[PDB]
C-alpha cells in the first residue's frame, strides 16, 4: 500500500481500467459473493 | 480459535470450545481436571456432530440424550427395552463380557446403566 498510485478514468473519481468494446462506454467490473464458511458449513437451507 | 487476541485475554470454556471449533490444548489449558477433560473430550467426539448450533453442543454436555448409537448417554436408566434386568457391565454374572468396563472405561459405566 505505501507508495502507489492508480490514476482516475470516469468522471467522478473511480479507477478502473476502461477497455473498449465497439466503443469504449463498456468497463468491466465483476462482483463476487462470500458467506460464512464456519456457518456450519452445512446448511441444508439455502446458505444467504 | 479465530479472534486471534483471544489468547490474552482470559477464557470462556463456552466462549472458545463451545461457540467456536477448538483446539484440545485451549480445551486443556481451560480444563486440566483431566478426568473431566476426557469427558469433555468425549464429549466434543459424541458431539462431533453436536458441533453445531450451540444450544445443541449444550444439551449434548447435558448428555442425558444419546447421540447416534448411544457414545455418550449419561441418564440414570439402567433397564432394557422390554423390562428386563440390566446386568453388571464390568461383573461375569451371568456372562462374562469380552466388551466390559476394561475395554470401554471411558464411557462412564455405572452400577448397570
Ligand atoms: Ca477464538
Ligand atoms: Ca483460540
Ligand atoms: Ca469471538
Ligand atoms: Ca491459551
Ligand atoms: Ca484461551
Ligand atoms: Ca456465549
Amino acid at each position: 500500500c505505501y507508495g502507489s498510485y492508480a490514476r482516475p478514468t470516469n468522471s467522478n473519481g473511480g479507477q478502473g481500467v476502461m477497455v473498449e468494446q465497439n466503443g469504449k462506454l463498456e468497463s468491466q467490473v465483476e462482483m463476487q459473493f462470500f458467506s460464512t464458511s464456519t456457518n456450519a458449513t452445512n446448511e441444508v437451507n439455502n446458505i444467504q | 480459535a479465530n479472534t486471534f487476541l483471544e489468547e490474552v485475554r482470559k477464557g470462556n470454556l463456552e466462549r472458545e470450545c463451545v461457540e467456536e471449533t477448538c483446539s484440545y490444548e485451549e480445551a486443556f489449558e481451560a480444563l486440566e481436571s483431566s478426568t473431566a477433560t476426557d469427558v469433555f473430550w468425549a464429549k466434543y467426539t459424541a458431539c462431533e456432530t453436536a458441533r453445531t448450533p450451540r444450544d445443541k453442543l449444550a444439551a449434548c454436555l447435558e448428555g442425558n440424550c444419546a447421540e447416534g448409537l448411544g457414545t455418550n448417554y449419561r441418564g440414570h436408566v439402567n433397564i432394557t427395552r422390554s423390562g428386563i434386568e440390566c446386568q453388571l457391565w464390568r461383573s461375569r454374572y451371568p456372562h462374562k463380557p469380552e466388551i466390559n468396563s476394561t475395554t470401554h472405561p471411558g464411557a462412564d459405566l455405572q452400577e448397570n446403566f
